[PDB]
């Protein structure tokens, strides 16, 4: 089959923000949130 | 007030330093190649 | 005339690779399919 | 019932339990529910995997590969065996107040780690700040030569 | 009997009628020269004066309607002889 | 948690290391960051796969199947791992004067190598260069009885 | 990175090889050029896949399943073992050269002459390259006289 291996290992030009912050957040996910208790 | 840097990218973003280039050997180079080129002759630390 | 040697046959295999949230997924392909034809066939043959 | 593949793992792993000790007969027993008879608990086993679960816990050495493989082929009673089978730990006393002596310091991480990057970014760069300065010769030597 | 197939004829044309338009020959050429123009920068004295290249597809046709590689013919053309390993009419149509 | 197919293979190896030497048990409570006892350090392999992964390349004799098995089954954990499992290969004092002289060579190595095609290409033409002149006077015999 | 399919076949063979032989050190620092040491080479195995062949080839014990399985995994690799896997059969001393044996060194031969051209363009370059240096000197001074 033809092979891409050399054409996967490339790199993306990056660009530095003007403000930091939101990292670390790319793969999280807490529990959903309950409703009030109804009466 | 610096006369290399305004002739070296341009020598990259044409493809020839000394010869005239013709009317229909004209190519195509995206901003970002020549923005990470003057990232390293043009040197600063604001991106901006 | 000796229509033979100057077609070869219709077959091409060929296979996709891409490694997605570190899982690797593959998908095969044959020759017919890309043309949209439902029946296989061995019996047709490409001029050169 | 029980799946054959975990029984034929499962069921010599009890009887040889037994037959190594009788103690552990009496304690799941207890712990299952069963008559004290080693048929009776057997006949357990084989009809019902979550009491197949809970036997090949209370046995430990001799079983472990038999509960994985029960794990491993049934996936539906893990929860319950889980919920069922549950000791809470103990306590140090001084643990929350030395926990909270931290509070300084972990936002001192965190907010390195916004700076660097990924927490990984974070000790990848500083284990390249710990290394050895002939490294950093060799890399400018190897960039010398035209090798990159 | 040959019996001919339509569609399937009518996609490979429909696949072939951009390529044949962005691989003209004439749009190769201009690539050498610039190239040649570009990586030259000296005075021709010297290198051993000028150089030619040519390209001939009417060759490499022949060569691989009769199920031959272009590119041995093109090895004899330097030193002009061939090699007898071969049998005679590989010979003839080396020398043709 | 770590999966059942990797927990088959680490834990009973895990458990006969220390069987066979208590000194590597102070060693990975040190290395990890749990108590010393067994207990703890097992509850600490079978909860985080990062740290059984730590424990399997603490103990390195018959810890390496279920090392690579476990880095078969949970590809996610090797840049993680990798991270936090570095040792500083120690440099020689020597080396990079040592390599400094030799970039007269490798240009020379690689120019012929352009020439020639890959360095498969001349690395078989360098063989066949060493080769006897008898295979040469053996193939030149054949081509003139017939043989290609 | 090696495989981990592969590595735990090919790792406790060499290491079975190891542990049985220390004979084996000359031909690893002989064939490989690794560090004396039978970690470094071991780091060497594990690091490259190349290496890891190598030292399946060297020894044809029982490391035959594990070169025949890294064969099958990495095919890339085929060719490059196939070039270093080149010993020079000296001679049979009869008529008929058969290709149980001479099958390699003659294709190799062949491959040189489709690379080169004529079959005595090859010898005529062998020949040329045996020949002394002073050859060289006595041509290049007649060309620098005036004559060619």
């Amino acid at each position: 089959p033809t092979s891409m291996k050399a054409l996967d290992h490339t790199s993306i030009a990056s660009v530095a923000p003007l403000e930091r912050g939101s990292v670390d957040t790319d793969d999280r996910n807490s529990a959903p949130r309950r409703g009030a208790n109804f009466s | 007030c610096n006369p290399e840097i305004w002739r070296k990218l341009t020598a990259y973003i044409t493809g020839s330093s000394n010869r005239a280039i013709k009317a229909d050997a004209v190519g195509k180079v995206p901003p970002t190649a020549i923005l990470e080129q003057l990232r390293t002759l043009a040197p600063s630390e604001h991106e901006l | 005339w000796p229509w033979h040697e100057a077609s070869t046959e219709f077959a091409y295999e060929d296979a996709y690779s891409v490694t997605i949230r570190n899982k690797r997924y593959t998908a095969e392909v044959k020759e017919f399919e890309l043309l949209g034809l439902g029946q296989r066939r061995e019996r047709v043959r490409i001029l050169k | 019932m029980l799946l054959p593949v975990v029984a034929r793992a499962a069921v010599p792993a009890i009887e040889s339990a037994i037959a190594a000790t009788p103690g552990l007969v009496s304690r799941i027993a207890a712990a299952i529910g069963s008559k004290v008879s080693p048929s009776a608990i057997l006949a357990a086993v084989k009809s019902n995997p979550v009491v197949a679960g809970l036997t090949l816990a209370q046995i430990g050495s001799t079983g472990y590969d038999a509960y994985q493989q029960l794990l491993e082929n049934h996936p539906e009673v893990a929860e319950m065996l889980k919920d069922l089978s549950f000791k809470a730990d103990e306590i140090q006393p001084d643990f929350i107040g030395n926990l909270g002596q931290y509070r300084e310091e972990l936002e001192l991480v965190e907010d390195a780690a916004r700076f660097v990057g990924g927490m990984s970014n974070l000790i990848r760069l500083r284990q390249a700040l710990e290394l050895d300065i002939k490294y950093y010769g060799l890399k400018m030597q190897l960039n010398d030569m035209g090798y990159r | 009997f040959l019996d001919v197939e339509p569609g399937i004829s009518d996609r490979m044309s429909a696949t072939l009628a951009p390529i044949g338009n962005t691989f003209a020959v004439s749009a190769f050429v201009k690539n050498r020269t610039a190239v040649y123009e570009a990586v030259s920068q000296r005075g021709t004295v010297n290198s051993n004066g000028a150089e030619m290249t040519l390209g001939f597809p009417s060759v490499v046709e022949r060569d691989y309607a009769l199920d031959r590689d272009p590119m041995v013919a093109i090895a004899a053309l330097r030193t002009g002889i061939v090699d007898e390993s071969l049998e005679a009419r590989a010979s003839n149509d080396l020398k043709r």
